[PDB]
């Protein structure tokens, strides 16, 4: 790139934006180049010199070239580089719903068309009718039948008759009109009527259809959040999201601090996560009673050391190893989940309660049926208490998951997509905390945590010259108010 | 904003026309918002009109005089023997061929002609015009998944009236033949919102922006998969401000394409009711003379709930989310209210980004500072109201 | 057999396949120069640059039977299917005005090169002498090296975008539909 | 309790397709009583053919020495070129001497009608000769081409290769984000030459392309750069018994418009770093005094 200036062929404007997109980090070099520098054709969209145009004798005169191009024009496929058309992602409940829309509309389009034809027809029938036959019998008319649309009868004689009958049909039509206008009346009008009876309950049958599927088809995150989470609830997912944290703050471009997330504005979340997580625990079939209880004081009493609760019914630094920090970080991720539920409570439940349900929908039986009607719905009740307690009967497996879902992303508007996975993610966090007395490395971490937590250049000292070299540790800062966490991340470096 | 006067003009030939079996852009849709707008009393402050089938040497004044020919000549039952001028257009391809394709492209085109003409004589401050929205097509085209670009064809209509005029696509597979035609003049811009992604139109870049006199004068934005309705008012009132602080159009040209909306065929957006309205709002608050129209929309539900609020907040009124009882009552949503949901899909747009296309988008404006015309012959079509209330 | 084709002309042929296949580009209808003024510059020049004893007679032969091999031979291997339409409406031009259909000076000295390239695809499958092979391949291999100095003037590097002058026409979307459709 | 198949209405149309029903009747009181192949011969290509029997091959109708439009049909049937003499003392020998002028091209003209038309195909002795240059598959020139939860990311920024993290070159920032809030994470994409990171946000790109030609890393020479004017596109790289050639004995006002490999007919020529550093100091100096 250097070289190419100095060939006389690189231009100067070039150059400079190939300098300033090749650096621009730091600005020095920017004003070191400034002081001695002496300071469209797209992709697409090319010229054409001899396109075929320029015709000026088939009715366009003036004001067809003035600011108008045919020089200058593009293809899909030259944009594309010859590689065709990608389609959107979807899933089998995205096509399924435009199949039967679609379909809908078809139906739709079809009694509508013949609606229009039989209406075209009926003031027909009675402009031939109100006066005598000596009129009647010579009719002879231009196609169109006195209306401005010129094929719609022959579409609809084509729809409903043969394929070579339909056009001897409006042949005859026009040529020998108030002939066979009364037996096609006929004719039309039964297959209107037949077509309306089938779909006073086809479009019963499709709203139904579409009344399950369509709070399903909304959703384009919760359908894969299942595998999301198999995938990425993992330890090297964490490592590698809190080293690319570190590493944005490194030299080049350190900090005494890694992260500054993690926020904790209310401690009424530790309440019911607890009641949650009693619950659950309460609920486990693969864990022996003294181990539930042990697991179940131990919980309680890191709640109320590590946090400013008080337990009232059912600068300090923390240096942590990789299971009591993403202890802590599964901890915080799901502190932030329900945070995202109770941030936008008010609305949701100002909404859902301010709901009203339509006059004219309850004649014709256009009520939900199957889908939520068990008790499901959020009114008269709170929103975040009444997803609680869905929480814990899903837990407790007397209601299916699916019902859970579709409450969940109906109550409050798609927007609890990190709701979908909370009995799953709360169980994983048991097991895993069930790894803290299964060794004796973290039980002697956590037995630190308490003795260094109730009112320090030791602390590194004992955290790096007690087990083995080659492990990773994490350091956990807890203010006194505000309740604001922040982990800092540092290993093989202290030593 | 401040009250206007708004024109809407319909065809009850454009609902009447099916594309073909599995086919995501259709015209059903307009006779459902036409339902929707007749069925919610707008008519207060609207007054209905009927669109001419265009004429045949008016309307050669975009296209080509073959590719009119030819498109009068059309149908199913010669496609077949129709070969060449078929894959020259991109007709039947990608394209189906039905009946009653000419009397489409006549009535939109008519449409069209008369939202410019209504413009033109300035009886109506706004026209809208849900009819056309065919904005894909060239001069010899058919590629963008249309036939005609009808806009363009108002648009000149219209220049006669108003030298500077400023047109605004919103939804997706932007407007190739729009920006195309306009491309080296600078009385026309073309703005136009779109993603980078392969798409109907597949063009559409930052620095194609201008050729000519119309040299920085065409700004298309590329866009990611789904915007919230947050990051778009910040991608769109800086820019249009902008725009309408160093342009200063004298008419607005707005698409109100319903490809944008969260969840259809071929879209792939996430803007719900406050989000598409703030497009329409934004251009509407500075007063200079507007021509709405729509094209977009692979989903009957959402465009029909999109245009139904755009048509009742352009009139200034309160449009309450209950629908009143149609012939489509058992269409839109289970709970059969007027508002598309915004899907639960990742924002992809970077506010890093939309800053940076801001700052590079700023520095390249700041350097810049037919025996029939202007005819507005048509009928009311009000004697005869088709509203369907008892079951 | 294989006629030494210089790596300069390599590159030009493979650039013009670029242009013709991936930049969608064909050459210039009325081009400014076809086969007839590369023939007359060759006969300008060449001549008193070198004694006669007798080589002008087959020289003129050689040019003679090149500018008949460049007329059927042009519609048999030559026009990529970009350029079949292109060749259709000037055969249909041509006999528009009651004129013969002589394409040979219509097209430039890229499908000049081009048809020499493509000489033993065929040559090799026929019964051909060669004591006239040898000759043929030296004075061919002449011709490549005239093009050589020739190549800025004859392939000058210009696009079809900001000029009329570069030897090339790009194709337009109806265009390009209609020539890759059948 | 949807229940869709017990409810069929086969009196009617069903499952959007539509039956015979309205094919079943025939009663009106109107009148009152009174071989081929799926490619081709010359493009290796598919579409429109024409019916051949004399030969099992198919031809475009305007693949054709004489072309013809498909809407007017040839009278009869057509033939191929090679079909009108398959079914048809040497005639070389008095075609040979029949015209004057032509006699080295002879038996080159002879044969003109006894084959098929056909596209143009670059021989097997030039294309090779780049590597860069490969055939397509219908005949392209081949150089270098071929909505979920925040897991793209760490399937883009992690490459298995060495178990490390790749940082962009505009900004020394990965920027995976936190599980917890994606929002702040930033897809990257890698390049398909140097494999240099770049963010999404510092080159204005807004989508991942895997189809077509693969994507540039904007690190490299202009390969159009435009100065009437100059269109450099470059000399190719020669692969063919190293026949490109490494002379360096000048590297002085070498003026060898660029295509240099640095190193600590078509000659790509050797250049090192000292004579770049060099000339940039004297192509400064010469714009200072100017």
């Amino acid at each position: 790139i250097l070289n190419l200036y100095s060939q006389d062929i690189l231009d100067l404007d070039d150059l400079v934006e190939k300098v300033d997109f090749y650096l621009g980090s730091n600005k020095e070099l920017f004003t070191w180049f400034k002081n001695f520098v002496g300071y469209a054709f797209g992709p697409s969209y090319k010229r054409l010199p001899k396109s075929d145009t320029f015709m000026p004798c088939s009715g366009r005169d003036d004001m067809c070239w003035e600011v108008l191009n045919d020089e200058w024009v593009g293809h899909p496929v030259w944009a594309s580089e010859d590689s065709g058309f990608i389609a959107h992602r979807k899933n089998q409940y995205e096509e399924t719903l435009f199949k039967i829309e679609e379909e809908r509309h078809e139906y739709d389009f079809y009694i509508e068309s013949n609606l229009r034809t039989i209406q075209c027809l009926e003031t027909i029938v009675n402009k031939i009718e109100n006066m005598t036959e000596n009129e009647k019998a010579n009719f002879k008319l231009p196609p169109g039948l006195g209306h401005t649309s010129m094929t719609i009868y022959k579409k609809v004689i084509r729809k409903v008759y043969d394929k070579e009958r339909g056009f001897e049909i409006i042949d005859a039509l026009h040529e020998h009109p108030a002939v066979t206008a009364p037996v096609v009346l006929k004719r039309l009008k039964q297959k209107d009527e037949e077509w309306r009876r089938a779909q006073r309950e086809w479009n019963k049958v499709w709203r139904e259809l579409e009344q399950k599927v369509f709070f399903k088809s909304l959703d384009h995150l919760g359908l894969t959040f299942k595998q999301a989470d198999k995938k990425l609830l993992t330890t090297k997912q964490l490592i590698s999201e809190i080293s690319s944290i570190k590493v944005d703050q490194t030299n080049k471009k350190p900090k005494p601090k890694s992260q500054l997330d993690f926020d904790f504005p209310d401690k009424n979340i530790f309440y019911d996560i607890l009641c949650l997580a009693d619950t659950f625990i309460t609920h486990t079939t693969a864990y022996s009673n003294p181990d539930k209880e042990r697991l179940k004081d131990l919980l309680k009493y890191f709640i109320s050391l590590f946090f400013s609760i008080s337990f009232e019914k059912i600068i300090f630094n923390l240096f942590a190893n990789t299971n009591i920090y993403i202890f802590f970080r599964h901890w915080t991720t799901i502190y932030e989940r329900l945070l995202e539920i109770k941030q936008m409570n008010e609305r949701v439940t100002k909404e859902i309660n301010t709901r009203s349900t339509v006059t004219f929908a309850k004649d014709l039986d256009l009520l939900s049926s199957q889908l939520s009607e068990m008790g499901l719905d959020f009114v008269g009740e709170d929103a975040y208490k009444q997803v609680l307690r869905l929480s814990r009967r899903l837990i407790n497996g007397d209601l299916e998951h699916q019902w859970f879902e579709e409450s969940l992303r109906q109550a409050y508007n798609n927007k609890a997509f990190k709701l979908y996975t909370i009995d799953k993610v709360t169980q994983s966090l048991v097991k895993h905390a069930h790894t803290l007395m299964t060794d004796a490395k973290t039980a002697e971490i956590m037995a630190l945590f308490v003795k260094d937590r109730n009112a320090q250049i030791i602390y590194r000292l004992q955290v790096r010259s007690h087990m083995s070299n080659t492990e990773n540790m994490f350091r956990i800062e807890f203010d006194k108010r505000t309740l604001h966490v922040s982990i800092q991340y540092i290993a093989l470096d202290d030593l | 904003s401040d009250k206007r006067r708004v024109a809407y003009f319909y065809d009850a030939d454009v609902g009447n026309y099916a594309y073909g079996a599995g086919h995501p852009m259709k015209p059903h849709r307009i006779r459902m918002a036409h339902s929707l707008i007749m069925n919610y009393g707008l008519y207060k402050k609207m007054e209905i009109y009927r669109a001419k089938p265009a004429t045949k040497q008016e309307m050669c004044q975009f296209h080509t005089d073959e590719y009119i020919d030819f498109l009068s000549r059309v149908t199913p039952d010669n496609l077949e023997m129709f070969k060449r001028e078929s894959v020259k257009f991109n007709v039947g391809d990608d394209c189906p061929v039905f009946d009653g394709l000419y009397e489409y492209c006549s009535i939109s085109g008519g449409g069209s002609m008369e939202g410019a003409a209504r413009l033109n004589r300035g009886k109506c401050d706004v026209a809208v015009n849900y009819a056309g929205g065919l904005h894909h097509a060239k001069k010899s085209e058919a590629s963008g998944f249309c036939y005609l670009n009808d806009i363009v064809l108002g648009i000149i209509e219209l220049l006669r009236y108003h030298p500077r005029v400023l047109y605004i696509d919103i939804d997706v597979h932007h407007g190739d033949g729009v920006e195309e035609a306009f491309y080296t003049t600078d009385r026309v811009m073309t703005c136009s919102f779109h993603k980078y992604g392969e798409f109907f139109p597949g063009t559409g870049e930052l620095r194609d922006i201008g050729v000519g006199a119309g040299k920085n004068y065409a700004v298309n934005v590329p866009l990611r998969d789904g915007i919230d309705d947050a990051t778009y008012r910040s991608v769109f009132e800086p820019v249009i401000k902008k725009i309408m602080e160093w342009y200063q159009p004298s008419a607005v040209v707005l698409q109100c394409g319903g490809d944008s909306l969260s969840g259809d065929r071929l879209g792939c957006f996430n803007l719900s009711m406050e989000g598409h309205a703030n497009c329409v709002n934004y251009v509407k608050s500075f007063g200079i003379p507007m021509m709405v129209v729509g094209g977009g929309g692979y989903t009957m539900r959402n465009v029909a709930r999109t245009w139904c609020f755009e048509t009742g907040l352009l009139n200034n009124v309160v449009l309450d989310k209950d629908l009143p009882y149609n012939e489509y009552y058992e269409y839109y949503g289970p709970d059969y209210k007027l508002s598309v949901r915004p899907s639960n899909m990742f924002n992809v747009n970077t506010p890093e980004y939309l800053d940076k296309v801001m700052t590079n988008i700023f520095a390249n404006l700041e350097n810049t500072k037919e025996e029939d015309s202007a005819e507005a012959k048509d009928t009311k079509g009000g004697s005869q109201y088709a509203r369907d209330l008892h079951v | 057999i294989s006629l030494q084709i210089p790596i300069k002309l390599k590159s030009v042929l493979v650039d013009d396949w670029e242009y013709v296949t991936k930049d969608k580009k064909i050459c210039r209808l009325p081009a400014d120069v076809t086969v007839e003024m590369v023939l007359n510059k060759y006969e300008h020049e060449v001549s008193q640059e070198l004694e006669s004893p007798g080589s002008q007679s087959q020289l003129s032969e050689y040019c003679a039977g090149l500018k008949l091999y460049f007329d059927k031979c042009l519609g048999n291997m030559l026009l990529y299917r970009l350029e079949r339409l292109q060749y259709d409406e000037l055969l249909k031009k041509s006999s528009k005005d009651q004129k013969p259909l002589v394409p040979i000076r219509i097209y430039g000295a890229i499908h000049l090169l081009r048809l020499i390239s493509v000489l033993p695809e065929l040559i090799s499958s026929t019964t051909m002498d060669l004591q006239s092979c040898q000759l043929l391949i030296k004075q061919t291999e002449d011709f490549l090296v005239w093009l050589l100095m020739h190549v800025d003037e004859y392939f000058n590097d210009k696009d079809p975008n900001r000029s009329d002058d570069a030897l090339y026409v790009n194709t337009s979307s109806q265009y390009e539909g209609v020539a890759l459709g059948m | 309790k949807k229940r869709p198949k017990r409810l069929s209405s086969q009196n009617v149309n069903y499952d959007l397709k539509r039956r015979k029903i309205i094919t079943s009747e025939g009663i009106e009181r109107s009148f009152k009583n009174e071989e081929n192949e799926d490619f081709c011969s010359a493009c290796n290509q598919s579409g429109s053919f024409l019916c051949c029997d004399t030969c099992p091959k198919s031809f475009h109708f305007l693949c054709l020495d004489p072309p013809i439009d498909p809407n007017n049909l040839p009278k009869g049937d057509w033939h191929c070129n090679e079909c009108k003499f398959k079914i048809f003392k040497k005639i070389e020998s008095n075609f040979i001497k029949q015209n004057n002028n032509v006699k080295i091209f002879a038996k080159l003209l002879f044969n003109i009608d006894s084959h098929n038309p056909k596209q143009f195909q670059l021989p097997n002795y030039i294309k090779e000769t780049f590597p860069a240059v490969k055939t397509g598959s219908r005949g392209q020139y081949s150089d270098e081409n071929d909505t979920k939860l925040d897991s793209y990311n760490p399937d883009t920024h992690i490459d298995s290769n060495s178990g490390k993290f790749l940082i962009c070159y505009k900004c020394n920032q990965t920027r995976l984000g936190s599980w917890s809030h994606p929002e702040n994470s930033r897809l990257i994409m890698t390049c398909d030459y140097c494999q240099t990171p770049w963010h999404l946000d510092c080159v204005p790109r807004a989508s991942f392309k895997n189809l077509g030609s693969k994507w540039k890393c904007p690190l490299h020479s202009p390969t159009k750069v435009y100065k009437n004017y100059k269109v450099w596109k470059k000399q190719r790289l020669i692969n063919k018994k190293n026949q490109l050639y490494y002379e360096p004995l000048q590297k002085i006002g070498y003026q060898n418009n660029g295509n240099i490999q640095i190193i600590p007919d078509f000659k790509i020529t050797q250049i090192d770093e000292n004579s770049i550093k060099y000339d940039f100091f004297d192509k400064i100096y010469k714009s200072k005094m100017v």
